[PDB]
RNA sequence: AGCCAGGAUGUUGGCUUAGAAGCAGCCAUCAUUUAAAGAAAGCGUAAUAGCUCACUGGUCGAGUCGGCCUGCGCGGAAGAU
């Protein structure tokens, strides 16, 4: 009975955690390590990134009951979930920095604005800019668009002048 | 604090005080002011488990008699010998 | 194959380790002599204050050559230091000794930030003064 | 307890037949087999086989849940057997096989002769390992226990047959 | 095997059960725990 | 209940100690991290270690846990025609 009061604290959490995340990764840890919990855990203050081992029973009723774009079968079994809450271009990235800094098969789902991106869609969308490099990629797809076809359209009109 | 019920006294003396505690009750006494003492019997087990609370001699109880409700609070106790099972306990009206 | 022992605890002095039973658990059983380990330890760590026991992790390899990384000195050394104590208590609670500010407990927090757990510099600050607690040194602010 | 009034579940090509107080079943390795238990009575239904105390048995369902565990393991010894290596440690002492025979070392002056009975087939690829097949789990286990009845483990050095395992650690000798 | 009494929990390898309807204790740790009296 | 996976950090806290460790002894028994962990109940390594317990997660699918009041059993229970 995970409903009474001294155990309805992590029940509620859900609700912001996996729902209410800006990006969220679902993994099927069943528990850290010393490893994750000194290195990957503190790394995670720094990029606006949280994480937490959750129970299956909990689930069975929280991900069931919350609506859920095909993310909640993630949500089977054992879950490590880990989350962020703010800045896009950082908070997107969360499932290769996790693929970077723990073992990258133990992932059974990824998600942004709390509704899952599948592992082969999800690539450019983890790979996105922060705030200043976004700026830089604004400026740069101006330039790309206005001259980098037309030095690219020279350079190609080239190479095929040297063919024979 | 507590309520508990219980009934008035069916038979008294030194044989019928053990049949009652034979018969898994014991005795009690409520008295008070200038009004009458009325003698009851009751239940052990439950009865134990709220008399070993401070909340039974700290504050007043509740105790039911007749179907009638009528507020109490604990005097004394009496105890077996050998385990602390109630032998009899004492009320005064509140 | 690393054949021999890796990452084993010990704690040391830069360029004063002459004694071998405190290392000859970490080092004399993997046939590293303390010499040969402080030659490489006290260049290596020459920065530190040297008579400070500095906490290492050692590693020895199957040719008999060897690894070591350091942490930075223990909380209860840097606490000791700070107060000007000769020594802890020995009877805490119950018995204590020196004093310590709370601008010097941050400072051995910031001190430990790089080798510990911790989400907050406050909350690290109060982690020292439980290490402060079990050495009896008396924590004013 | 709540596993024995549960059902054992019927392999693929494994075939089981129930007959009052009694269990058959038939398949591969140990390919028929037979027991009879007064204390059940018995159902089946195609994949699966289920028991259930008879009156005078019925206290905690214990030998409803000792034929379930029993025909459990039935089930496996018509399907691919038990107890499949042994080997030995020491001095020379020898662990292989000829015929039905054990062929060891033997420190005494007349043969020991630990033989397997019908039903049981073990071959050696070493004079201190050997590979075990068997029909059943009793049968196998209490012949591979009789190889190790004076040949187990010691105290000191540990040599002697391990059924592939062993519990002896080992201790040193007086005082130091 | 030893006699004594009160079948002694020894380690916490110490079993206890009952073998031919008498209470005894079993260790695999250490076969001096090995009593046959309750 | 079993089985399977995790079983933190300051920090080998202080004092002592051959030297000494969570675990040779005495004293503190705190704070942070945390799903979670006694400045460790028990095992255990030359010893730092390492492994269980404690503490957390899975697996699976109905009952289950310890104490109390109270009746009955067993062994404890060796002797001479």
């Amino acid at each position: 009975a995970l409903n009474l009061q001294d155990k309805q604290a992590i029940v509620a959490e859900v609700s912001e955690v996996a729902k209410g995340a800006l990006s969220a990764v679902v993994a099927d840890s069943r528990g850290v390590t010393v490893d994750k919990m000194t290195e990957l855990r503190k790394a995670g203050r720094e990029a606006g990134v949280y994480m937490r081992v959750v129970r299956n029973t909990l689930l069975r009723r929280a991900v069931e009951g919350t609506p859920f774009e095909c993310l909640k079968d993630a949500f089977v079994g054992p879950t490590l979930i880990a989350y962020s809450m703010e800045h896009p271009g950082a908070a997107a990235r969360l499932f290769k920095e996790f693929a970077k800094a723990n073992a990258k098969f133990e992932v059974k789902a990824a998600a942004f604005e709390g509704e899952l991106i599948p592992a082969s869609q999800i690539d450019r969308l983890a790979t996105l800019p922060t705030y200043e490099e976004a700026i830089a990629r604004l400026m740069a797809t101006m330039k790309e668009a206005s001259a980098g076809k037309l030095v690219r359209t020279l350079a190609a009109v080239r190479d095929a002048k040297e063919a024979a | 604090m507590f309520t508990i019920n219980a009934e008035v006294r069916k038979e008294q003396g030194k044989g019928a005080s053990r049949r009652l505690r034979a018969a898994n009750k014991f005795p009690a006494i409520i008295y008070g002011g200038k009004e009458a003492p009325l003698a009851i019997e009751l239940d052990h087990d439950k009865v134990m488990n709220m008399q070993a609370k401070a909340e039974f001699y700290s504050e007043v109880l509740t105790i039911v008699v007749d179907g009638k409700e009528i507020k109490v609070k604990a005097q004394d106790v009496q105890r077996h010998p050998y385990k602390p099972k109630l032998q009899h306990i004492d009320f005064v009206r509140a | 194959a690393k054949k021999v022992q890796a990452y084993v605890k010990l704690q040391v002095a830069a360029g004063m380790a002459n004694p071998s039973p405190p290392v000859g658990p970490a080092l004399g059983q993997q046939g590293v002599n303390i010499m040969e380990f402080c030659k490489a330890f006290n260049a290596k760590t020459d920065s530190i204050e040297k008579g400070l026991p500095i906490p290492v992790v050692i590693t020895v390899y199957a040719d008999r050559s060897f690894t070591f990384v350091t942490k930075t000195p223990p909380a209860a050394v840097l606490l000791k230091k700070a107060a000007g104590i000769k020594s802890g208590s020995g009877k805490p609670n119950k018995d204590k000794v020196g004093k310590i500010s709370r601008a010097q407990l941050q400072e051995i927090a910031q001190t430990k930030a790089a080798d510990m757990t911790g989400a907050d510099i406050e909350a690290m600050t109060r982690s020292i003064e439980g290490t402060a607690r079990s050495m009896g040194l008396v924590v004013e602010d | 307890s709540r596993v024995a009034k549960a059902p054992v579940v019927v392999p693929a090509g494994v075939d089981v037949k129930i007959n009052g107080q009694v269990i058959t079943i038939k398949g591969k390795n140990g390919e028929l087999t037979r027991t009879l238990n007064d204390a059940v009575e018995v159902k089946h239904a195609d994949n699966t086989l289920t028991f259930g105390p008879r009156d005078g048995y019925a206290d905690g369902w214990a030998q409803a849940g000792t034929a379930r565990a029993l025909l459990n393991s039935m089930v496996i010894g018509v399907t691919e057997g038990f107890t499949k290596k042994l080997q030995l440690v020491g001095v020379g002492y020898r662990a292989a096989v000829k015929g039905n025979v054990i062929n060891l070392s033997l420190g005494f002056s007349h043969p020991v002769d630990h033989q397997l009975p019908a039903g049981i087939t073990a071959e050696c690829p070493t004079q201190t390992e050997i590979v075990l097949k068997g029909a059943d789990k009793q049968v196998i286990g209490q012949v591979a226990a009789d190889l190790r009845a004076y040949r187990r483990p010691e105290p000191y050095k540990g040599k002697g047959v391990r059924y592939a395992d062993e519990v002896v650690r080992t201790k040193e000798a007086k005082k130091k | 095997m030893k006699v004594r009494a009160s079948v002694k929990k020894l380690c916490r390898n110490c079993k206890i059960v009952k073998r031919d309807g008498v209470i005894r204790v079993i260790c695999s740790a250490e076969p001096k725990h090995k009593q046959r009296q309750g």
